[PDB]
Parts: structure tokens; C-alpha cells; sequence
């Protein structure tokens, strides 16, 4: 987990929920969850 | 959105009292900030003492 | 003028973080 | 606001260099 | 605006050059 | 505009960055 | 637009500068 | 007061690298 | 606007820094 | 314009590819 | 459009060489 | 057609890159 | 014509990296 | 067009051939 | 023209399969 | 048809040839 | 009869190649 | 057709020019 | 001018260290 | 404001010598 600055729990809460997650680069070149996508596959 | 120091409800005496404090965030690789701040649970649905009472 | 105070917090992270960097 | 355009970017553009001096 | 984002495309690109070499 | 500021923000920041990396 | 010419210009030099101080 | 803050930030860098460079 | 100056100020020592810093 | 923006995409995968490469 | 079709077979080509490259 | 330009100058510019990489 | 232009496009590509090679 | 399929095919053994050479 | 068709894939696959012998 | 049974033959010894060749 | 010409000089090729390789 | 022919020798000089290459 | 009067006490000892520092 | 001046010549000179004592 020390690799990227993903916040690891977040991203299961909101999976579990049912969002489809999004984590990928930033501007500031960080690793991290971006916003979830909606609606389409 | 970060926490600027002035949402925490100090404890500690007057003369430890940060002037300008951030919160450690996920962004930047945690690599800049001053405290974190801690929750009993990750999610919070059910009352512990309430689980101590039933049994 | 919230915009100049998200400035001055990214500012001081990266002072923080380029004077951790140094040493 | 032009400067705070300019400020802005090149906060992000030593964001980036630190991101990548680190890692 | 499609040569806008270009433009934006290879300054980036040199950017992410001058990172790489730099580290 | 506020592209093409930022993006002129970029160019110059680049320029510079060379100017520091050439001597 | 002329700003646009003056922004290819810049680009490409700072392109060849990259290139040739790459060797 | 703002700008009081900024030479505070400013102030708390210097002794920040001031006392990494003694140790 | 000094505290433009101050942020212009502070951005442009971090800038120095690091240029010394990568050459 | 999707054959465009196609190419586009393309293009700065392409550029991606060979920026890491160089490293 | 023949210079849409040049750009994209060019486009394929050198994802072909960059393809190979990297293995 | 400025967009087909920038098009034809970034991929002649990935082709001279490897070119001279690869010699 | 688009084959055609393909099959051109492929063999200029073609003898522009031999004679690079060449060179 | 048989005979264009016999010039696609040759090309593209060239090009396999020479990306085989280069690497 | 079914039998050209045949000897064609067959010339086919044997200029693939010397082409990845030879490397 | 007698160039195009001279053909398969050819055909046919050049896959012996490489079958061997290649085991 | 053009194509039977081209399956020749294909053949004619591959031929050309493996007698320079096994002798 | 005058472009499949001079098609014709571009393919065989290159092919020409590859194998003498190799050697 | 309570902060006043710290920044003005945080800057005398910091010249106070670093002219003892030069001496 | 004279003490906001002076201060500002203060820190910027306290920045200067430490930048020359790092060197």
C-alpha cells in the first residue's frame, strides 16, 4: 500500500457499495481514486 | 477541504498549540501534513455497548 | 477568497515536503 | 486573474517535479 | 480547440522528458 | 483564455528549467 | 492568431533544444 | 493579514532547513 | 497585491532550489 | 469528429510508449 | 482524405515498431 | 486543417526520434 | 483508393528508415 | 485485385524482416 | 480460384515461418 | 495449367526444405 | 498472367534466401 | 497501370536494397 | 501585535544562530 | 507599512545568506 496514495479502504467501501471506482494518475503525478464513473458500463 | 488546524478542539496547553497545522491527506503520497485523525471504526453501523448488553 | 487559501496550503506542503526531501 | 492562472500552473508544474524527484 | 490540446499534448510530453531526465 | 495563459505559464516555466539544466 | 504562431515557434525550439542536448 | 502569514510560513521554512542543515 | 508578490516570492525560491538542486 | 479523436488518442498513447521507453 | 489515411497508416506502423521494440 | 499539421509534425517527430535512436 | 494509399504509405515509411539506416 | 494482396503480403514481410533486424 | 487462394496462404505462412526462424 | 502445378511443387519442396530445417 | 508472375518471384526470393543460408 | 509497375521496382529495389545490406 | 512580536523574536534568533554560525 | 518593508528585507537577506552558506 506504501506504493501509491490510494486510501485502500475508500476504495473497498465504495465497491462494496456498488460504485464502479476509478484510481489512476493525477495532475500531481500521484497515483490515487479519481471520481467514480456513472451509468455506462 | 483539507483540515486547516482550526476544526480541532485542542486538549493540549496554550503554548502547544500549532499556528498552522494541515492534515496529512492521500494526495501527495501522504508525504506532507501535520496530524491525522482516527476513528474507532472504518464503518460504523452498530453501538459495541449495545452487543455487550444483549449477550 | 478560499482559492488563495488552497494556494498558500499547496505551497507550504511543498516547502514541507522539498525541505524533507533535502534532508 | 491571469497571475493567480499562472501561480496555479506553476504550483501543479513543481508538484509534478517533486512527484517524480521522490518516486 | 483541437490544436490547443495538442499543443497542451507536446508540452506535456517535453515535460515528462525533462522529468525523466532530470531523475 | 485561461488556457492560453496557463499554457504560456508552461512554456516559460519549460524555458527556464532548460536555461537552469543547459549550464 | 499570431499568439498562436509565436506558441508553435516556442514548441518547436524548445523541441530542437531538447533534442540536441540530448546528443 | 494574509501576508503576516506568509512571512510566518516563511520564517517557520528557514528554521525548518536551518535546523536540518544542523543536524 | 504583495501578497502576490509574497506567493511569486516563495514559488520562485522553491523554482531556484530546485534548479540548483537537478544541475 | 471521432476518427479524429481516434487519432488523437493514438498519437499520445504512441508518445507515451516512447517517453518511457526513453527512461 | 488520403492524408487522413497516410496519418493512420503511419500511426500503425510505428505501433507496430514500438510493439516490437518492448519485447 | 492547422490540426492535420500538428498531427503530421508530432509523428515526424516519434519517426525522427527512432530513427535516431535506432542508428 | 484507400489500399492504395495504405500500400504507398507503407513503402515510404519503408525506404525512409532504410536510407536513415543507410545514413 | 489479387495482385495488391501480393503487394500487401511483401510489404509486410519487409517490414517484419527489417523490425527483426533492428531488434 | 480457390486453389490460388490456397497457394497464396500457403507462400504466406512459409515467408512467416523463415522470417521468424531467421531471428 | 502447367506453370501452376510447377508452382505447387516448388511450394511443396521449399515446406520439406524448412520442416527439415527447422527440426 | 501478372500474378502468377509475382507468386514466382516470391518463391524465387525465398529460394534466393535459403541457398545463401545453407551454403 | 503506370503506378502498379513503378510500385513494382520501388518493392524490388527495396528488396534489392535489404538483402545487400545484410550481405 | 502579539504575532507581530513572535515573527520579530523568531527572525532575531535566527540571525543570531547564523551569524554565531559565520563566526 | 515601514515594519512590514524592513521585515521583508530582514527575511530575504536571512534567505540569502543561507542560500550562499549552502552553496
Amino acid at each position: 500500500q506504501n506504493s501509491v496514495g490510494i486510501d485502500f479502504l475508500q476504495l473497498e467501501i465504495a465497491l462494496r457499495q456498488g460504485y464502479q471506482v476509478v484510481v489512476g494518475k493525477a495532475r500531481n503525478g500521484v497515483i490515487m481514486i479519481l471520481g467514480y464513473i456513472q451509468s455506462m458500463y | 477541504k483539507r483540515l486547516t488546524q482550526d476544526d480541532i478542539t485542542f486538549i493540549i496547553p496554550d503554548y502547544l498549540r500549532p499556528d498552522y497545522a494541515l492534515e496529512i491527506e492521500y494526495y501527495d503520497n501522504c508525504q506532507s501534513g501535520d496530524f491525522i485523525v482516527l476513528r474507532n471504526k472504518p464503518v460504523n453501523l452498530n453501538n459495541d455497548y449495545q452487543i455487550i448488553e444483549h449477550y | 477568497s478560499e482559492a488563495f487559501v488552497q494556494l498558500e496550503q499547496r505551497i507550504s506542503s511543498l516547502e514541507q515536503r522539498l525541505n524533507n526531501l533535502e534532508s
